[PDB]
């Protein structure tokens, strides 16, 4: 039963030609061939649409960098998959549910896009991750408890956001994290014990916040650093654990003492 | 006849930033690849296009030398075909590279205590390099819709960071110093040959 254009999109067709290695998009593929791909990369295109893809469903890893797409519902059928990596600097809505079944999922990117804020429960069924990266969004909020059933996490990278403010215990089931990064957003405290059941960190970054350095608020925060300040890091120069700076005085954070 | 300069590639007291890759162009000189290949100082010993037991036996009309400091966990991107903030944004290999890439851990000469903030990386671009390219700017991103006037800002950052090695990483946090080898035979006579 041979066909093509079953891609609509006319930059993504040519992406599935090359794949397949075949003179153009209006060569036929049967579905032996379409089973064949296991992985599509697709850098600094011009996609608009990946409609077709649902018919994949042998794809393990896609990655993918289009400044034109914002529908990714496609994608929810592809329950092999182990590694998506987007690009997507208009993509401003998840669709609902849409990774609910993509249950072998080991590594998740979403960066550069416009998504200011998370559906509930949104990665509730990726019991298999390992690692979660959403830098460079407008996040300003996340979901409470959105990362609780992600319980074999090993890396969280939510920097270069507008977060103003972390839930209660949103870290707390992640007891396999070994690296977080909140480096580069708004946050002027984060909950107290927010990182007391980390048993397995070995990397946190947390400078460029404005840290609101008025105890008690600040408290803490200033005595996690100084007891666990090994585990600081830095992409600014500055003593690491000396990084996380308060907004106003440019004091570092771990150098304040708050009473009791 | 003369020795090629390995040596001043290789036991540099100072490597370039991974960004500002630093080249440099090897002529006219004998070299010993093979001493390279059987020191076992190395973690990373890989060749594309060649055979590094028959090194000695060629002669090149120019070998390039690429060298910088990355993360133990990047040197896979040092590889042709491959992804990745390095292979994107920082230093790319043409797919159909004639080449060695070498590398060693350098713990105990680029990590510091509180940081080694002297090696950088480029985070962001617009588009992905070019095989061989370089690209030193230090312009703000655009991440978002609005122009940045050259000045920090929400959406609109500083496209390079330190890597901060500190000394107690894990290997795949630790640095690493990388040699990349070129082999070129133009229209020429191949003047850098193994010893005699
Ligand atoms: C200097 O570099 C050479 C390779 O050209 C290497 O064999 C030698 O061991 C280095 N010298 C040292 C490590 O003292």
């Amino acid at each position: 039963t041979p066909i093509k254009q079953i891609f609509p999109d006319d930059a993504f067709a040519e992406t599935i030609k090359a794949n397949l290695k075949k003179k153009s998009v209006t060569d036929a593929v049967t579905q032996n061939e379409l089973n064949s791909i296991d992985q599509i990369y697709a850098p600094d295109s011009d996609i608009k649409s990946v409609q077709g893809i649902q018919y994949l469903p042998n794809v393990r890893s896609l990655k993918l960098r289009s400044n034109k797409l914002h529908d990714i519902s496609a994608l929810k059928e592809l329950t092999n998959l182990t590694f998506l990596f987007l690009n997507l600097n208009q993509l401003q809505s998840l669709p609902n549910g849409v990774f609910d079944k993509l249950t072998n999922l080991k590594e998740l990117v979403l960066v550069e896009n416009q998504l200011q804020s998370l559906p509930d429960g949104v990665f509730d069924k990726l019991t298999n991750l390992t690692l979660l990266h959403l830098m460079v969004n407008q996040l300003q909020s996340l979901p409470k408890g959105v990362f609780d059933k992600l319980t074999n996490l090993t890396e969280l990278d939510l920097s270069y956001n507008q977060l103003q403010s972390l839930p209660e215990g949103v870290f707390d089931k992640l007891t396999q994290l070994k690296d977080l990064r909140l480096y580069q957003n708004q946050l002027k405290s984060v909950p107290d014990g927010v990182f007391d059941r980390l048993t397995s960190l070995q990397y946190i970054w947390l400078h460029d916040n404005p840290w609101d350095c008025t105890c008690p608020g600040i408290r803490y925060l200033s005595e996690w650093i100084n007891k666990h300040s090994g585990v600081v890091r830095s992409f600014i120069p500055l003593w690491a654990p000396d990084s996380a700076k308060c907004s106003g005085s440019g004091k570092p954070v771990r150098s304040i003492i708050c009473p009791t | 006849t003369n020795l090629c300069p390995f040596g001043e590639v290789f036991n540099a007291t100072r490597f370039a930033s991974v960004y500002a890759w630093n080249r440099k162009r090897i002529s006219n000189c004998v070299a010993d690849y093979s001493v390279l290949y059987n020191s076992a100082s190395f973690s990373t010993f890989k060749c594309y296009g060649v055979s590094p037991t028959k090194l000695n036996d060629l002669c090149f009309t120019n070998v390039y030398a690429d060298s910088f400091v990355i993360r133990g966990d990047e040197v896979r991107q040092i590889a042709p075909g491959q992804t990745g903030k390095i292979a994107d944004y920082n230093y790319k290999l043409p797919d159909d590279f004639t080449g060695c890439v070498i590398a060693w851990n350098s713990n105990n000469l680029d990590s510091k205590v509180g940081g080694n903030y002297n090696y950088l990386y480029r985070l962001f671009r617009k588009s992905n390099l070019k095989p061989f390219e370089r690209d030193i700017s230090t312009e703000i991103y655009q991440a978002g819709s609005t122009p940045c006037n050259g000045v920090e800002g929400f959406n609109c950052y500083f496209p390079l960071q330190s890597y901060g090695f500190q000394p107690t990483n894990g290997v795949g946090y630790q640095p690493y110093r990388v040699v990349v080898l070129s082999f070129e035979l133009l229209h020429a006579p191949a003047t850098v040959c193994g010893p005699k």
